[PDB]
């Protein structure tokens, strides 16, 4: 329900669509109009995933093992048209439901932060992950030419899809945007570990000692590496790294196939064929 | 000493089960740490039961943790008791989960986006015991960076682009050199009010400050300081909350909806 | 062009356009010379003209 | 809105029209030569 | 950089992503480089026999004179069109053998006739066949031969590694750049993956998987395909989940080993020194010598069926 | 429509011209790219586009299920 | 539009801050701090000073020797041609001894230099860990950072030292190079049957994605409430203001549960450390108790099954 | 007609147009170089 200091903040208004029709709370959650739409999109998507598991790929390979349940996209011979329900149209319906649910979630966040009077950084950051998913299942299939290029919905089968797509270019480590995205991911993990460690160390000092001040935080990292970035700038940098990783991963996957159809090492030939050497 | 314990079990399976047990323990620990602020919850279940059933969920709360503050400022318990308050609003509808209406004049109501708790009434201190946020009239060793506007004498305009005063002084932070506040000399009451940087946009071309939170006529109700050289944690929160309330209560079209 | 074209410099300062043009033509010339060096028709060093007078051992025909 | 006088717009418009006309004439001549070299339609 | 869309061929189950992608412009340019040659008209059947008008015929003993001269005319076009017939035959007569080209060609005839009769599980699935033009393409010396690569120069006291150097033989990766010698000439194990879930006496090192990877990069570059043309990448060892082309490749490796060990090496005495590598071995045959970047030589053009002198019987 | 000039009483023209120019340029780029992808309307291939014919039993693409 | 606090509009310059005084028996800090204007638009515009003790000097010496050996071998691999060194720089590497030596010492050109470089680099890393511990303890702070660094060092040593000794050969170790060590990463997966089916690999990937998600959420949250003074996290921890309350309430309304201003930094700490812990185990189980991860997953009913639409005849089974 | 520049600033539009024209020219030249039909360096 409510935290002991929450009742001051449950005010009316700030909705995008609906007004007073859906302006209420359900337990701890705020629903609104987009809450209703997103919840029922998610419910239908879940029920269709369960039915697709019930039907199975055949009558012999059907199983309720959670690692082995997979719902697959259509064939490449259907192009961008609509496939029969049992032959890959269920995947398309579930994809539409998932997109609807994600957009509803983002809009509900926008409503919540309008109500609380805070900035809009959080839905803005969520839009990057939504865009990466959309590149995975919408932009790349259209550029390639068929819905069959999307990945299957299964816990272990989409790993098989990733592996085979990676080996279609004979060596995926030599993709340059892939290297940039991996560098950003590793750097983000390092920065998060350091931020957590420093805050906990300052807040929980040695025994029989008082809480440390803001000067200690800067002095520590100036004495380790000779530079300190600050309290606000560490959060700036964390957001920047986490979003750059996703942006460059989307770039790396959208150029594989649509814009390059050979092995990835060969792409570096422009460097090796310069007249300098 | 081999890799097969039985006909079906092996080492790499026992290792994953041990990891799952450790992970369950870690999740319980983290959720218990999460519950040091705002619990036990305030719900209908407690008040119907006459203050008998306390809503904490699972897991329950931890034993109190002690923070000791520097310069003999005192001691604070991480899980503590706080006095229940009477809000300045009134429910829109009697069913549970209904919103509240900000009774009175919404800007001067202390409810909704214009709400804040009551923090300690003492100034934040440096490593030597000085006040932390002070105007540049006492932090004389500070200076404005080169090739920068120096926003003294800039006119401040309200939400509707109407001038509401001029900047008189800049409040900076001794421990970390950066600007935390602007001082506006309102030309409607002959008073001076503080303005957080997070609510002001620097138009460096024409030398202006844009305040999109409240209108020009609203600069006459900003909460004031006790002394003209330092600020306390209470007053800073009050000043920020007053401007935050304008993000919803400024105009008739800001309550929504679009359709 | 128009006789009154000289007013253009009342909008653009000489320094920031002189630097840009001088830093631009050099890059363009380098790029064109490299593009010509890349082709087999307009490479003046390896064209075989005039004659070779350089003897050109077992070879590796995989490369 | 832009803080320009009337003549500060008139002279700019006149010189802009003259320069753009000359620039377009150049590219028209270039495209005529290119078409006389190798048609692309 | 390239622009979409590509031409896609699906090979596996939907959602498994076993597909081939081609750039149509690159495909058209590659097609322009692999056209076949229109065959000669059929000979008049009958007349004098070969074994009664010629002396030093050894390989083509069971033909007719018209077919014999037609075959000679065709192989003049396939191998040495610029030089003509004096390239192989000493001027003055035709029965003399005092030149190395005639001996080499006599061995090459047997190699081709063996290829067209003994390895039909490789070169006769669709009846494409093998002719002299498959390798030479009108040149006396084929364009895609290999020798034992010495690699970049090293200091006198430094032991070479054979890797960590950019090379087109492994498609510009930092893998061992000479996979020909241990696999396509000698007979080393290509399999490195174990076939049990738990350890049982499989002590293959991690450095041998890189040699296998280099050979596979060379193979896929020679055929112009990717890995999923023959494999499912979640189990490279599993024949049950592979494609029918993997069996053809398995037989092709043995066919190339046979060609190198039994037809090319014994000729190392009579070939001139300009046909040998720095180690003293001649030019050898690989996957690139016939396919030249296509999944079939000449994309499967059938010109061997018109010449009955290229079959053992 | 008779009194359409009132539409400029609600929308600022200075932003409207920027938006219209940007949208029109984006639409033109998209349509040109779509034509460039299509196999019928591709002028970069040249007026004298002659694809390679297959003389014998040859196929440019391998077979697939 | 509204100020998003992504860049600093107006900067303020105060004199340099030497730092909190150190206790007796410490060397003075070296260097005089200077200010950078463009660096001040995103963070603090002050660089230096630094503290350099004895452990810090030893780390520098050991690490520079190791890096010099690596570079010298990369240069020798192209026969002292500096231009060819620049051309092939990303492809060059120094590589471990051959598999026919086991755990013995080969000649210099055949893996001795690799062993010496690895030893010196490991020594420098250990000394740097000791330096971080000492600097944490000199100011009266706790030792969370040294524990996280210890986890990273554990994964590094599993990757380079412990597993080769368990397998009994140096050829199982990773080379020193840009493209060479990516080749090693690919060959390791190929040799041991599709590392996607290693469950500790799955856990490690989950924790990496979780670290990215947690840092994005925390950064966006703190930037959203920074108009209330939310960036000063210590004050909010010791005296909860509107920033912490609004940050908690946003997430409680969004997903039903929330953390604290103090507690969230614990979620950050454990998520990153568990990324490398589960990594170090995942490769210690590979080749020692599991031979083929795909067959292991089939044995435990994890790998999915597909309809048989393409298949091949086995030439070893005729 | 001579009233656009009251709405649009001239100084920035000059540099914007100058940059846009050069970017477009470079793009068209690169595209033409990538087509074997219109390449003027190796086609002849
Ligand atoms: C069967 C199932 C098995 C499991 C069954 C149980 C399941 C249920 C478990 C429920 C509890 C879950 C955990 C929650 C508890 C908790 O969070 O405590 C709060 C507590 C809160 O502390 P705080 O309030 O901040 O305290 C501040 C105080 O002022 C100061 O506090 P303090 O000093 O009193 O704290 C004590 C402190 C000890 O403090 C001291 O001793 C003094 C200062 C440190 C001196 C020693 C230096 C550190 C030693 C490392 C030296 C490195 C050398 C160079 C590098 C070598 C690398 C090999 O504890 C430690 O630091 C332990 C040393 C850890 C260092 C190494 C960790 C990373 C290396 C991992 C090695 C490989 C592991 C593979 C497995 O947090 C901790 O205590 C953290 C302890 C360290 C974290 C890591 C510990 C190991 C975790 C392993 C995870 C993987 C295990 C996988 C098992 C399953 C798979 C097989
Ligand atoms: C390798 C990792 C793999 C992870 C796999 C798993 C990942 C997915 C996990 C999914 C978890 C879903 C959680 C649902 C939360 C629902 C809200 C809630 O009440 O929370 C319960 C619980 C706290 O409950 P509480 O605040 O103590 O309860 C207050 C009173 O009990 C209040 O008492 P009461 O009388 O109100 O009690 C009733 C209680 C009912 O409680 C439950 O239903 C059970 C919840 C737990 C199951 O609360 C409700 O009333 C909920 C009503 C929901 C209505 C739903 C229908 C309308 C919603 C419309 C929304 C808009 C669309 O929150 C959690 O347990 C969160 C645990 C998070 C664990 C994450 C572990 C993995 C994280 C990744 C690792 C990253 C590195 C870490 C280092
Ligand atoms: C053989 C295979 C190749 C390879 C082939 C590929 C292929 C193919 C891909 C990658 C992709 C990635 N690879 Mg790779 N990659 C390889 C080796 C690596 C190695 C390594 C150590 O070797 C690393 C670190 C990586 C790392 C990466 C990342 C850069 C990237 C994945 C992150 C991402 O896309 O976020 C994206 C994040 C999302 C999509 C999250 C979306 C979630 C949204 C918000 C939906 C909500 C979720 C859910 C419904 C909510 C409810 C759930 C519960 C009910 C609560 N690869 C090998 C060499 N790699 C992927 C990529 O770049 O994608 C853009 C990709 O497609
Ligand atoms: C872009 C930077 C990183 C990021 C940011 C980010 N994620 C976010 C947010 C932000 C800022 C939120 O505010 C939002 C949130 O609420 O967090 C608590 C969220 C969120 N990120 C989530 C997950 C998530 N983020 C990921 C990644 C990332 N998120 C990036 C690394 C991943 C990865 C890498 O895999 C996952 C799994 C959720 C916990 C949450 C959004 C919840 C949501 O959208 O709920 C609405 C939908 C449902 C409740 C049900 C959907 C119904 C569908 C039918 C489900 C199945 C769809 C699917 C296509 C089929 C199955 C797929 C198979 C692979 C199994
Ligand atoms: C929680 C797991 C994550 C993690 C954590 C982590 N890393 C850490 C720490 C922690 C907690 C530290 O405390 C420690 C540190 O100091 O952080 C600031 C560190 C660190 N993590 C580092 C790197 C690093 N971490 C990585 C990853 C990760 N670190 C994980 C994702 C990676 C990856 C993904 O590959 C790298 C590369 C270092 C920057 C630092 C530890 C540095 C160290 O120990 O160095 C010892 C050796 C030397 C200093 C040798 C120097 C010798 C000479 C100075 C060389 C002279 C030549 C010179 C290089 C020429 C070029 C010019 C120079 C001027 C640059
Ligand atoms: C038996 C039965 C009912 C079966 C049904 C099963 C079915 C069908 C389930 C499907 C239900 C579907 C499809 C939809 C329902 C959706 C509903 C109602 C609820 C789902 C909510 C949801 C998606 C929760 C996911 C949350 C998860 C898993 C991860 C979030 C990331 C994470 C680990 C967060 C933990 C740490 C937290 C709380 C961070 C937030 C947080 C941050 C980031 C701060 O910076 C901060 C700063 C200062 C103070 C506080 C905070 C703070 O709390
Ligand atoms: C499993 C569920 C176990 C019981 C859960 C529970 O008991 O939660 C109940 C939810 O019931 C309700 O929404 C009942 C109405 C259900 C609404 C469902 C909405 C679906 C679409 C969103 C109680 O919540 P509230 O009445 O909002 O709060 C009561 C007070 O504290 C005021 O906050
Ligand atoms: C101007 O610059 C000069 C020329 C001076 C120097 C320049 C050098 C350059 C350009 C260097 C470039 C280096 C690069 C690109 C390095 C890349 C390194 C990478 C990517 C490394 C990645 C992984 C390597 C790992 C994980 C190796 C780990 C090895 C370990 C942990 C081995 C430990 C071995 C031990 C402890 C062995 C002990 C055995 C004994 C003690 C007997 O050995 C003597
Ligand atoms: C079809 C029946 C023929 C004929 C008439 C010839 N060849 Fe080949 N050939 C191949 C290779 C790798 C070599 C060695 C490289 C070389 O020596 O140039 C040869 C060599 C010859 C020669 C000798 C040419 C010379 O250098 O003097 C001659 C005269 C010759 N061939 C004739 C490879 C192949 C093939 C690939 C497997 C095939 C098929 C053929 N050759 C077929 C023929
Ligand atoms: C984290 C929870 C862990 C719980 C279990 C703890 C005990 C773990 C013990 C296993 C450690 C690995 O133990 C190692 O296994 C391998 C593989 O079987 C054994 O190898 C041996 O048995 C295998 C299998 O029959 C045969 O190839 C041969 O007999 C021999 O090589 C080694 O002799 C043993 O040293
Ligand atoms: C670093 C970025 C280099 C970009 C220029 C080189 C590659 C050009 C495109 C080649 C194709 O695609």
């Amino acid at each position: 329900a409510m935290l002991s200091f929450e009742r001051k903040y449950r005010v009316r208004g700030g909705t995008l669509i609906g007004g007073d029709l859906f302006d209420f709370w359900v337990g701890p959650f705020y629903v609104g109009f987009f809450g209703v739409t997103g919840f029922f999109f998610a419910l239908l998507g879940v029920l269709l995933i369960v039915w697709g598991a019930t039907i199975g790929p055949n009558a012999e390979l059907q199983t309720y093992n959670i690692w082995q349940i997979s719902i697959a996209p259509p064939d490449l011979s259907y192009g961008l048209g609509m496939a029969p329900l049992t032959e890959g149209g269920l995947w398309q319906i579930i994809t539409i439901c998932a997109i609807g649910a994600f957009v509803s979630w983002a809009l509900r966040e926008v409503e919540i932060c309008r109500k609380l009077g805070i900035g809009f950084h959080i839905p803005f950051a969520f839009a990057f992950a939504i865009g990466a998913y959309l590149v995975l299942v919408v932009v790349r299939p259209i550029l390639m030419g068929a819905w069959g290029h999307g990945f299957p919905y299964g816990i272990l089968s989409h790993l098989d899809w990733v592996s085979n797509v990676g080996y279609q270019f004979l060596h995926f480590h030599y993709n340059p945007a892939h290297m940039l995205a991996i560098t950003f991911f590793f750097t983000n993990c390092l920065a998060l570990s350091m931020h957590g460690s420093l805050i906990l160390s300052v807040t929980n000092p040695q025994k029989g000692e008082e809480v440390k001040t803001s000067e200690h935080e800067n002095t520590f990292f100036r004495d380790i590496v000779g530079y300190s970035i600050g309290a606000l700038a560490i959060h700036r940098l964390g957001l920047f790294l986490a979003l750059s990783a996703v942006f460059w991963s989307a770039v790396c996957i959208v150029i594989s196939g649509p814009f390059w159809t050979r092995g990835w090492p060969e792409w570096w030939n422009w460097w090796l064929e310069l007249p300098l050497w | 000493m081999s890799a097969a314990i039985t006909e079906y079990m092996d080492v790499a399976q026992l290792t994953i089960w041990a990891f799952w047990f450790f992970f369950a323990g870690l999740i319980i620990y983290l959720r218990r740490e999460d519950k040091r602020e705002g619990y036990p919850l305030d719900s209908d279940r407690t008040e119907r039961s006459g203050g008998r059933v306390k809503v904490v969920g699972f897991p329950d709360l931890a034993d109190p943790k002690t923070f000791v503050l520097p310069h003999n400022a005192g001691t604070v318990m991480a899980p503590r008791v706080e006095a229940p308050t009477s809000i300045n609003a009134t429910p829109v509808a009697p069913f549970p989960g209904a919103p509240f209406e900000p009774n009175g004049d919404p800007m001067l109501s202390g409810f909704g986006p214009a709400a804040s708790p009551d923090r300690a009434k003492h100034c934040d201190l440096t490593f030597e015991g000085l006040p932390k946020i002070v105007p540049m009239r006492v932090a004389t060793d500070f200076s404005i960076a080169d090739k920068d506007p120096d926003p003294r004498g800039m006119t401040v305009v309200g939400l509707d682009g109407e001038v509401a005063g001029t900047i008189s002084d800049i409040w900076v932070d001794r421990s970390e050199p950066q600007i935390r506040y602007l001082e506006v000399d309102v030309s409607a009451t002959k008073k001076k009010v503080l303005l957080p940087i997070g609510f002001s946009r620097f138009d460096k071309k024409a030398g202006k400050v844009k305040v999109a939170a409240i209108k020009a006529a609203h600069f006459a109700n900003v909460p004031a300081l006790s002394k003209p050289d330092q600020i306390t944690l209470y007053e800073e929160d009050k000043v920020c909350a007053y401007y935050a309330g304008g993000k919803l209560y400024a105009t008739a079209e800001r309550a929504g909806p679009l359709l | 062009m128009s006789p009154d074209l000289w007013k253009i410099w009342l909008l653009i300062d000489p320094r920031r356009v002189l630097i840009a043009v001088f830093a631009f033509l050099t890059i363009l010339g380098l790029a064109i010379h490299m593009i010509l060096l890349s082709t087999t028709e307009f490479n003046w060093l390896e064209d075989g003209i005039p004659a070779a007078k350089v003897q050109q051992t077992p070879v590796v025909p995989q490369r | 809105m832009t803080g320009l006088t009337e003549q500060e717009a008139q002279e700019f418009h006149g010189i802009f029209v003259q320069s753009m006309t000359a620039f377009f004439g150049i590219v028209v001549i270039a495209h005529i030569l290119a078409w006389l070299w190798r048609p692309w339609l | 950089c390239e622009r979409p869309p590509p031409e896609v061929v699906q090979k596996g189950y939907r959602g498994v992503a076993m597909e081939q992608n081609y750039n149509p412009r690159l495909l058209e340019a590659s097609l322009k480089q692999n056209l076949p040659v229109e065959s000669l008209p059929a000979a008049a059947p009958g007349g004098p026999k070969v074994s009664d008008v010629y002396q030093n015929v050894q390989v083509l003993k069971d033909l007719s004179v018209a077919e014999f001269t037609r075959t000679m005319v065709a192989v003049t076009t396939w191998v040495s069109p610029k030089e003509g017939c004096n390239y192989c035959h000493v001027p003055g007569n035709w029965a003399s053998d005092d030149i190395y080209t005639k001996v080499v060609s006599r061995r090459m005839f047997e190699m081709v006739r063996a290829a067209n009769s003994d390895w039909k599980q490789h070169v006769a699935v669709n009846g494409t066949g093998v002719t002299c033009y498959t390798c030479h393409r009108g040149n006396p010396v084929p364009k895609y031969v290999w020798v034992t690569d010495p690699g970049p120069n090293q200091p006198s006291g430094v032991k070479p590694t054979g890797q960590n150097y950019a090379s087109s033989t492994v498609a510009y990766a930092a893998l061992p750049f000479d996979p020909y010698t241990p696999f396509l000439d000698q007979t080393n194990e290509i399999r490195v993956i174990g076939q049990t879930a738990l350890p049982a006496g499989n002590t293959t090192s991690l450095k041998q998987a890189e040699w296998t990877y280099g050979l596979m990069m060379q193979i896929s570059d020679s055929l112009g395909v990717n890995c999923t043309f023959c494999h499912n990448s979640r189990a490279f060892y599993d024949w049950k989940q592979s494609t029918p082309q993997r069996t053809t490749a398995w037989y092709a490796i043995r066919h190339v080993r046979d060609i190198n060990q039994n037809y090319i090496w014994p000729l190392n005495d009579v070939l001139p020194a300009s046909r040998k590598g720095p180690y003293g071995d001649p030019f050898k045959v690989g996957c690139m010598t016939c396919h030249q970047g296509a999944y079939r030589p000449l994309y499967g053009a059938q010109m061997a069926k018109d010449y009955p002198a290229l079959y053992a019987s | 429509p008779q009194q359409l000039y009132k539409i400029w009483l609600a929308f600022d023209p200075r932003m409207a011209l920027i938006g219209l120019g940007a949208f029109l340029f984006a639409l033109a780029l998209f349509i040109h790219y779509m034509l460039l992808s299509s196999p019928g309307f591709d002028w970069l291939l040249g007026p004298d586009h002659a694809p390679v014919a297959l003389s014998a039993g040859m196929s440019a693409l391998p077979a697939g299920r | 539009p509204e100020y998003q606090n992504i860049f600093t509009a107006v900067q303020v310059r105060a004199p340099a801050y030497p730092g909190v005084p150190l206790p007796k028996g410490h060397l003075p800090r070296i260097g005089r701090p200077i200010f950078s204007y463009w660096l001040g638009k995103i963070g603090d515009a002050q660089i230096g000073p630094i503290y350099l003790g004895f452990t810090g000097t030893l780390s520098i010496i050991f690490g520079f020797i190791a890096i010099f050996i690596i570079g010298f071998n990369m240069l020798a691999s192209v026969d002292w041609n500096i231009i060819q060194f620049v051309k092939h720089f990303f492809w060059l590497g120094l590589e471990p001894p051959a598999p026919q030596y086991g755990l013995s010492i080969p000649p210099l050109s055949e893996g001795g230099w690799w062993l010496m470089a690895g030893f010196f680099l490991t020594m420098s890393i250990i000394l740097w860990w000791v330096r971080t511990y000492k600097r944490a303890e000199a100011l009266g702070m706790s030792q969370h950072l040294s524990w996280a660094f210890a986890a990273a060092i554990f994964f590094y040593l599993s990757l380079g030292f412990i597993r080769p000794v368990m397998m009994g050969s140096w050829a199982e170790a990773v080379p020193f190079g840009i493209f060479p060590h990516l080749d090693w990463t690919a060959a390791f997966s190929i040799r041991y049957g599709n590392l996607y089916y290693n469950p500790f690999h799955m856990l490690s990937i989950a924790f990496l994605y979780g670290s990215a998600l947690l840092f994005a959420m925390h950064g966006a949250t703190i930037l959203a409430v920074s108009r209330f003074g939310g960036d000063r996290e210590i004050d909010q921890i010791t005296d909860r203001g509107t920033a912490a309350e609004r940050a908690a309430i946003f997430w409680r309304w969004t997903m039903g549960f929330n953390a604290s201003m103090e507690s969230i930094h614990r979620w950050a700490w454990w998520c990153a450390v568990l990324t490398v812990i589960t990594a170090g185990i995942g490769i210690l189980l590979t080749g020692t108790v599991v031979e083929n991860w795909y067959l292991w997953a089939i044995k435990h009913g994890v790998a999915p099954a597909y309809p048989e639409v393409v298949t091949a005849v086995d030439p070893y089974a005729t | 007609m001579h009233k656009i520049w009251q709405i649009f600033d001239p100084r920035r539009t000059l540099v914007a147009l100058f940059g846009f024209l050069f970017v477009l020219g470079l793009l068209i030249h690169f595209i033409l170089l990538s087509s074997p039909a219109f390449n003027w360096l190796s086609g002849s």
